[PDB]
């Protein structure tokens, strides 16, 4: 990914006041919610039966911290984001099979995440950033697919 | 195929935004055409600078077809038959575009209404902008 | 959103198809689940073997209910509640694997109709199914 | 991408009795009338206004055998896909920008005018090969996107 230096230091300054203990779970539930047939991946959670069940789900949010997490590391490579998600991309694709449509959908249930825990601090021009990290994110994800 | 409780859910949420249609209509086009450079492509006579008086008022366009879909969300094919028209049989637009601006609207919604944003209303909100780009990129007459 | 003349080339030719729907349903089936092998977790309790009875019988199932949408054509999400339910609230089936039974429809009826497989007919097949998708995708009941 | 030795067999014999002169036309013409957001890459072509037109369009055929022929190329060097198709990648992602959801939709239109000609030969197995080749057609054209 190919941040220009501005972008990248307005991708770290808001990064850096991310709850890191909630943000991963909301973008999860977020998924789970919006789009449910994502359930299907995450039926050991227990309760996922309304809305309010899976934002309160307690595994959710537990997932969700090592979600942010992943995040979190391609942050912090994004001139190589392929080698720090490689065994990420076997997990989900050579063992859990997700369609890697959903990896696009996730990165941008965490922009809407952001955009609704920062307002009007999440910019376009912020935004437009996140959207280069969402995306390299994804297509680490789905290197090993291909 | 949106169900009651999502109606009522992009009526209560939209309804909100009112006359900030113009404003928001014309933020979700700038996140768009910023962060997804491609979709410029098919607005070659614009202005497309950050303050530009012909996105502001093409926004307001945008934003107020939502609230006409919206008030005929059971009735949006027959709405929406001239921009339908215009998006499917005209510009061409490709469907991947219509995905990049209803997330950009929600960016947009969830930037300015956090309250009204909600998980569920997020995801009726989805559902119904993907209803809407379905009849914009359909051509059935 | 299908034209007239979509619903008109999609009656004509499951028309055509006749009394072969059930035996084209359960080759698409055979074609999703040996191209698409994802799609096999789904139907973790079948027979899945090439020409199975079970396949067969779930064939017939699923041409009877596209033939069943095809007679409402103008009301699907009416026609297919139930079948909404099932697909979409009790098995969350990924909407990918939806475009890909389709498209091994499309690839079947391709297969058997030189004659009848005409450029305006795919696209108002292939408009049908993805309607049809749609419907089976979305929580609405 | 992978093939086994038999899939590789079956996808070979048969592309021998593929037309190169009018495949191709044919699979690009099903494109434009089934996905018709893609005339818009075409508009040098002259009339597409109806499926006659676009099925007899002269350039249709004329730029479809070229389609057909870097498909010839990637049947080709089915284990170097990625770089078979790297001056096409830069054309259609750097140049023309086509959404990369189109390379699937031509693929799969492809394998049904292959079914279209072949009918029962068409057989579940070999759809099931040429699946695999189209998909590694189409991310070999998405690369720079990556
Ligand atoms: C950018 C997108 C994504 C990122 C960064 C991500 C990250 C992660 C991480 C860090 C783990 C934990 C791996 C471990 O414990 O070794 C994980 C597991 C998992 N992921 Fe993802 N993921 C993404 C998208 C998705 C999507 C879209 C789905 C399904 C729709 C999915 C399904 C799963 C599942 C089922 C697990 C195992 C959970 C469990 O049973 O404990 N992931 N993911
Ligand atoms: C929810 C989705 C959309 C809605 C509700 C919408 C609505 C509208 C409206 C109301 C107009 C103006 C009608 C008029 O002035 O007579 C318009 C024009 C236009 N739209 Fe959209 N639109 C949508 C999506 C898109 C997308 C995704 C693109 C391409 C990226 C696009 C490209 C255009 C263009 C090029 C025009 C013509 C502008 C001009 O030259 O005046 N639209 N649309
Ligand atoms: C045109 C698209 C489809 C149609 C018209 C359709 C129709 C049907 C019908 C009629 C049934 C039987 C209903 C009953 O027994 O009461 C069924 C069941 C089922 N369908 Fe679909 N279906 C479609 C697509 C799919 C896809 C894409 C998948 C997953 C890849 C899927 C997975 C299933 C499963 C797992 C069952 C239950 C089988 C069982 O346990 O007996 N369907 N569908
Ligand atoms: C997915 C498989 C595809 C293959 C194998 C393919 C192959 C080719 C080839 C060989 C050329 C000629 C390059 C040259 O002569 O230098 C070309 C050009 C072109 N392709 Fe594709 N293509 C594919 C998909 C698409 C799609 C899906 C679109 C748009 C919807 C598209 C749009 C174009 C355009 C606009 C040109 C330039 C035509 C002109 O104005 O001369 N291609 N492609
Ligand atoms: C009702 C509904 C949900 C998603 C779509 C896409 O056309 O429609
Ligand atoms: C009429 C129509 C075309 C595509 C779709 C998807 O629901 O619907």
């Amino acid at each position: 990914v190919h941040l220009t230096p501005e972008e990248k230091s307005a991708v770290t300054a808001l990064w850096g006041k991310v709850n890191v203990d909630e943000v991963g779970g909301e973008a999860l539930g977020r998924l789970l919610v919006v789009y449910p047939w994502t359930q299907r991946f995450f039926e050991s959670f227990g309760d996922l039966s309304t809305p309010d069940a899976v934002m309160g789900n307690p595994k959710v949010k537990a997932h969700g911290k090592k979600v942010l997490g992943a995040f979190s590391d391609g942050l912090a490579h994004l001139d190589n984001l392929k080698g720090t998600f490689a065994t990420l991309s076997e997990l989900h694709c050579d063992k859990l099979h997700v369609d890697p449509e959903n990896f696009r959908l996730l990165g941008n249930v965490l922009v809407c995440v952001l955009a609704h825990h920062f307002g009007k601090e999440f910019t376009p021009p912020v935004q437009a950033a996140y959207q280069k990290v969402v995306a390299g994110v994804a297509n680490a994800l789905a290197h090993k697919y291909h | 195929v949106l169900s009651p409780a999502d109606k009522t859910n992009v009526k209560a949420a939209w309804g909100k935004v009112g006359a900030h249609a113009g404003e928001y209509g014309a933020e979700a086009l700038e996140r768009m055409f910023l962060s997804f450079p491609t979709t410029k492509t098919y607005f070659p006579h614009f202005d497309l600078s950050h303050g530009s008086a012909q996105v502001k008022g093409h926004g307001k366009k945008v934003a107020d077809a939502l609230t006409n879909a919206v008030a005929h969300v059971d009735d949006m094919p027959n709405a929406l038959s001239a921009l339908s028209d215009l998006h499917a049989h005209k510009l061409r637009v490709d469907p991947v575009n219509f995905k990049l601006l209803s997330h950009c609207l929600l960016v947009t919604l969830a930037a300015h209404l956090p309250a009204e944003f909600t998980p569920a209303v997020h995801a009726s909100l989805d559902k119904f902008l993907a209803s809407v780009s379905t009849v914009l990129t359909s051509k059935y007459r």
